[PDB]
DNA sequence: GGGAGTAATCCCCTTGGCGGTTAAAACGCGGGGGACAGCGCGTACGTGCGTTTAAGCGGTGCTAGAGCTGTCTACGACCAATTGAGCGGCCTCGGCACCGGGATTCTCCA
DNA sequence: TGGAGAATCCCGGTGCCGAGGCCGCTCAATTGGTCGTAGACAGCTCTAGCACCGCTTAAACGCACGTACGCGCTGTCCCCCGCGTTTTAACCGCCAAGGGGATTACTCCC
């Protein structure tokens, strides 16, 4: 694991507070959430790496991230 | 008498019940489910026909062509999100020229 | 000739109920029919899987409401939920 | 409140380093927190919907599993 | 002899082909292409005309979406010309090529 | 081969609908290849559903289900 | 007693072809604006060091709420009767594409 | 910078063919009743989740600093566009063979 467990479960509790009050969570639920988020960001950073190497650079810019999410199909 | 008038809709409810029964989605099917589903389909039809009529009035037409449906679905954000992975035959593409390609003289 | 079921007269009723002075072509008829059949299949399949996931054998109004909540984005989902609840309530309260 | 800063600079650095990124700017962080927030907003609402329709007050792991299968 | 500057006719053609809606690839070469591809899988298969029209529509949609993605990838590389590396990048980001 | 029927100005017009100003000459062969791959997958799925459903003639609704298998759904051809 | 094998059929649609012709791709060239290569700088980024903070581990207490059994009752499968909404055949007259003359509007270059 | 000039918009006449009513059936939707059980509800148990606390130690914050490359500028050269000209294949209109999947009848077996 890369992201620490307690900040990520604090974040998922804070974002689930906005949709239903007094919501309780299982521990394997937040572990699966952490694993899915890390897999998403690793795949994203690989795509932005190809975007950065395309434009003759080794430093990644945010415009690489908007290029990756635009070409990938998201908004 | 008929249950579409009883619910207060225009879409059929018995046809929706028969199509839910045929498709084997579950072993049992309730009574309020085709009423709710016909209401949902009628309301989605209400936005798309509203926005298509707005497009046709913009383009000075009285009959809706599929180009006006394409323009209506690709302009509203929620309808473009719901119908993102579809395509409309004889539709065309929204006008979008990127700014850096303009003749900046 | 065989009988083919379409939704053309009902969407023509909806179109004349909203914009009273507007026509429609047969091609646009075909795309609009395809839209309503596809959203029928999508909401129906989502409701079917929610029926299966809770060890339940019946499709009710709750399953269709949850399917509209999952499958439709934005305020369009909330307004469709309101329309469905109003139609179901006046159907049940009818004599 | 303001707990999006828990996704810190070296954690983002390791997430890029597993992906093979060599050099990272300073404006990368303020965009990747936004992308992670958007992804979590799109998952947790489906998890909440599944938990509410089953008439439960606890989000189980299985609800998360079907929530992720929603997006594919 | 009057001559327009290089670049204006591209703007005119982009506007004229974004305003219109009629199909671009001619019918009979695409018919020959789909029959030749179907020759490889099974033999003596026959097509409806509506099937061929649907394949034309799907090909148009896929290629215009691919070219829009290629154009965005080309602008990101600080150029105007599209190049095959832009197409390869656009297909690698989607995941169509492993 | 009939892949040469997809001519140079047809890909030019496909570029112009997508909003392309300047085109290199090496685009065209790659475009022919990617359209070949796409059509090969689609007709494979269509003949699969037709051979399972047992007719000699492939109909448009079968390739609509083939496109719906790929998540590239089409409206307006009986779908 | 009813589903199904076999066959004749009236077609309905598919594929192939043949000549006109005419838009449309193919080609060639002039030439010019962008792709590409190289240099300068200065600015931002990796690395390292010292410190400060909080994550994780253990330990426990309370109690909400998932999970399951018992029972029944209102609700949905299911069947006979019937009947009007919704399908298809068909007639038309208007909506909209097309063509042309002219006004309008960008654009080039001297 | 203003005239040339070509591309675009715009309104009047043309016509054509297709959307939309109208008529007439017919068959699945509606009424009514019957029965069997799915889930609505009650209630019991006791797993798992939330929280309070402390302690140790790895991880991050912060700052200095050297320098690697991001980007702006300039030269070059080349290949791609605009347009004139030449050949060619899509299309069109119709015809003809002819195969093909649904439509009746004739007849058979568990």
């Amino acid at each position: 694991l890369l992201i620490r467990k307690l900040p990520f479960q604090r974040l998922v509790r804070e974002i689930a507070q906005d949709f239903k009050t007094d919501l309780r969570f299982q521990s394997s639920a937040v572990m699966a959430l952490q694993e899915a988020s890390e897999a998403y960001l690793v795949a994203l950073f690989e795509d932005t790496n190809l975007a950065a190497i395309h434009a003759k650079r080794v430093t990644i810019m945010p415009k690489d991230i908007q290029l990756a999410r635009r070409i990938r199909g998201e908004r | 008498k008929t249950r579409s008038s009883r619910a207060g809709l225009q879409f059929p409810v018995g046809r929706v019940h028969r199509l839910l029964r045929k498709g084997n989605y579950a072993e049992r099917v309730g009574a309020g489910a085709p009423v709710y589903l016909a209401a949902v389909l009628e309301y989605l039809t209400a936005e798309i026909l509203e926005l298509a009529g707005n497009a046709a009035r913009d383009n000075k037409k009285t009959r809706i062509i599929p180009r006006h449906l394409q323009l209506a679905v690709r302009n509203d954000e929620e309808l473009n999100k719901l119908l993102g992975r579809v395509t409309i035959a004889q539709g065309g593409v929204l006008p979008n020229i990127q700014s850096v390609l303009l003749p900046k003289k | 000739k065989t009988r083919k079921e379409s939704y053309a007269i009902y969407v023509y009723k909806v179109l004349k109920q909203v914009h009273p002075d507007t026509g429609i072509s047969s091609k646009a008829m075909s795309i609009m029919n395809s839209f309503v059949n596809d959203v029928f299949e999508r909401i129906a399949g989502e409701a079917s899987r929610l029926a299966h996931y809770n060890k339940r054998s019946t499709i009710t109004s709750r399953e269709i409401q949850t399917a509209v909540r999952l499958l439709l984005p934005g305020e369009l989902a909330k307004h469709a939920v309101s329309e469905g609840t109003k139609a179901v309530t006046k159907y049940t309260s009818a004599k | 409140r303001d707990n999006i800063q828990g996704i810190t600079k070296p954690a983002i650095r390791r997430l890029a380093r597993r992906g093979g990124v060599k050099r990272i700017s300073g404006l990368i962080y303020e965009e990747t927190r936004g992308v992670l927030k958007v992804f979590l907003e799109n998952v947790i609402r489906d998890a909440v919907t599944y938990t509410e329709h089953a008439k439960r007050k606890t989000v189980t792991a299985m609800d998360v599993v079907y929530a992720l299968k929603r997006q594919g | 002899p009057h001559r327009y500057r290089p670049g204006t006719v591209a703007l005119r053609e982009i506007r004229r082909y974004q305003k219109s809606t009629e199909l671009l690839i001619r019918k009979l070469p695409f018919q020959r292409l789909v029959r030749e591809i179907a020759q490889d899988f099974k033999t003596d298969l026959r097509f409806q005309s509506s099937a061929v029209m649907a394949l034309q529509e799907a090909s148009e949609a896929y290629l215009v979406a691919l070219f829009e993605d290629t154009n965005l990838a080309a602008i990101h590389a600080k150029r105007v010309t599209i190049m095959p590396k832009d197409i390869q990048l656009a297909r690698r980001i989607r995941g169509e090529r492993a």
